[PDB]
């Protein structure tokens, strides 16, 4: 069972790539809302988790942390700052050509369970919501990659659309 | 288990340069953001300044800006506040503090003593506090001297009971005051001498002060 | 911007609340709030965190509440461990990290008392010696909590006062020293002068008069 992200043109096979990280904004009850970070280019620059691959909201192929997800940020108390998250495990997304991606569904849940987990030991114990893009520009409200030289884009919303307690 | 130890501090003169550290230990230093505090002897706590896992981040007080500045070094593990200009209103205790983001701060380091004084040294001036349920007070004033410390007895320590040493104010001038009462008969202030004794060991100095009514 | 007050006490076994005010800012922004505990010479220990969570290995006696402008950190079953100084900590509103003003917990185990004020003027020899000072002695206060002002005739006096902050004496009461620095003509000028010290609420007040010699 797997999760099948559109991409807008299609990535070639070879384009299959390692997820390793992510960027996330705070949204401004005991339930705090985190999105994929909509933020410029500097922001993924400075998180320095990105990597290899020139991407949005996702680092692919980028260094993975030692033993368990660590998440970073210049300052929690300020939404206006990203935070920059380090996964321990990389998540192998298959691309087929035929215009779409394709993810492990329990591995991305996984993910996001522990992604929850180290932010509840930051933000306290909390409910913790991930939601889709907030918008902006084409280029951040969907996961762009770079490949081989081409700019794909896909779509994040399965990703990016749960609750945990 | 974490630990936070501070390094530097002492004495320091208006418009010197002190460079107070602050080394961590037991969690990913990189990966904290870090801050400053200091408190008065006998004040508060103020927030100093915060400084951020990627140092891009940088914040300070509106009465250390400009003069203090913070720094870092992860591959040391290290923090770092650079204090300039000092004035004596500097004068503090302080504290290496971690970010808790929710929680504030969390883990505090030991401190670290930070004096600011121009004074050098000068042996106490002693001046008699004369008297005037039967009893009578009569007291020495120590003025003006500097550094700590000072000590004070009365008839060379004959008597002990009934004296009082009242700890020492640092005046806005970097120079120690204190004083020391003694409750003792009103009958005995026509006949029973008394003599303050002050010792000051760093200006080799101690002088024997005749009080009288 | 955080006002608490500045002693709270009470007997072993009792509960006693600590405030913690303020405005539009800090406790009436976000839900960061903070408060730390310090012993004597030691650093802050961090007892609540996000108004009511308590760090793991403290005792489940602390408790934190916040209602709008007015954080409370409750204690029940008063020990000596927590005689101490609690400071409340927030998140301001444009991004500022402050402190309260601290309170000062005593855990009532001796009887109230009053302080004892003895008031000295400028001596004859100080006065030769073009200057003046005022000596205000406190002494054997419980809690160890005052505050100090000077009267001129009846005017307050705002420079030249310089206090210590309450130490322990050996009988486990507490003692401070107020100096009020003048020059022999204002000494001279006004007609009496006044030490007023204030403890629980009441107040004791001594007065020298440049008359008297
Ligand atoms: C992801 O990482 C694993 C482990 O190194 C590797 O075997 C796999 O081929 C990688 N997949 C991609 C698409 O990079
Ligand atoms: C990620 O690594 C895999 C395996 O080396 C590679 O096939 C893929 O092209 C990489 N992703 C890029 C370059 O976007």
């Amino acid at each position: 069972d797997t999760i099948t992200l559109p991409c807008r043109p299609a990535p070639p096979p070879h384009c299959s790539s390692n997820i390793t990280g992510l960027i996330l904004t705070r949204q401004g009850a005991n339930t705090v809302i985190f999105r994929p970070s909509g933020g410029d280019w500097r922001d993924i620059a400075r998180c320095q988790i990105a990597g290899t691959v020139v991407s949005t909201q996702l680092f692919l192929n980028g260094s993975l942390a030692e033993e368990e997800v660590v998440i970073r940020s210049e300052d929690w108390r300020d939404n206006a700052k990203s935070i920059c998250v380090q996964l321990a495990t990389s998540v192998e997304i298959a691309c087929t050509g035929a215009g779409h991606c394709a993810i492990s569904r329990a591995k991305w849940a996984n993910t996001l369970k522990q992604i929850a987990s180290k932010l509840r030991e930051q933000y306290g114990a909390k409910t913790i919501i991930f939601k889709p893009s907030s918008g902006g520009d084409p280029e951040f409200v969907n996961h762009s990659f770079n490949c081989g030289g081409e700019f794909f884009y896909c779509a994040s919303t399965q990703l990016f659309a749960s609750t945990w307690f | 288990e974490v630990q936070l130890v501070e390094s530097g501090g002492g004495l320091v003169q208006s418009g010197g340069s002190l460079r107070l550290s602050c080394a961590a230990s037991g969690f990913t230093f990189s990966s904290y953001n870090m801050n400053w505090v200091r408190q008065a002897p006998g004040k508060g706590l103020e927030w100093v300044s915060y400084i951020s896992y990627s140092s891009n981040t940088i914040y300070y007080a509106d009465s250390v800006k400009g003069r203090f500045t913070v720094s870092r070094d992860n591959a040391k593990n290290s923090l770092y506040l650079q204090m300039n200009s000092l004035r004596d209103e500097d004068t503090a205790v302080y504290y290496c503090a971690r970010d808790g983001a929710a929680a504030l701060f969390d883990y505090w380091g030991q401190g670290i003593l930070v004096t600011v004084s121009s004074a050098s040294t000068k042996g106490p001036s002693v001046f008699p506090l004369a008297p005037s349920g039967g009893t009578a007070a009569l007291g020495c004033l120590v003025k003006d001297y500097f550094p700590e410390p000072v000590t004070v007895s009365w008839n060379s320590g004959a008597l002990t009971s009934g004296v009082h040493t009242f700890p020492a104010v640092l005046q806005s001038s970097g120079l120690y005051s204190l004083s020391s009462v003694v409750t003792v008969p009103s009958s005995s202030l026509g006949t029973q001498t008394y003599i303050c004794n002050v010792n000051h060991k760093p200006s080799n100095t101690k002088v024997d002060k005749k009080v009288e009514p | 911007a955080l006002t608490q007050p500045a002693s709270v006490s009470g007997s072993p076994g009792q509960s006693i609340t600590i405030s913690c005010t303020g405005t539009s800012s800090d406790v009436g922004d976000y839900n960061y709030v903070s408060w730390y505990q310090q012993h004597p010479g030691k650093a802050p220990k961090l007892m609540i965190f996000e108004v009511s969570n308590r760090p793991s290995g403290v005792s489940n006696r602390f408790s934190g509440s916040k209602s709008g402008n007015t954080a409370s950190l409750t204690i029940s079953g008063l020990q000596t461990e927590d005689e101490a100084d609690y400071y409340c900590s927030s998140y301001t509103s444009s991004s500022s990290l402050v402190f309260g003003g601290g309170t000062k917990l005593t855990v009532l185990g001796q009887p109230k008392a009053a302080p004892s004020v003895t008031l000295f003027p400028p001596s004859s020899e100080e006065l030769q010696a073009n200057k003046a000072t005022l000596v205000c002695l406190i002494s054997d206060f419980y809690p160890g909590a005052v505050t100090v002002a000077w009267k001129a005739d009846s005017s307050p006096v705002k420079a030249g006062v310089e206090t210590t902050t309450p130490s322990k004496q050996s009988n486990n009461k507490y003692a401070a020293s107020s100096y009020l620095s003048l020059t022999p003509e204002q000494w001279k000028s006004h007609r009496s002068y006044s030490c007023q010290v204030t403890h629980e609420g009441s107040t004791v007040e001594k007065t020298v008069a440049p008359t008297e010699c």
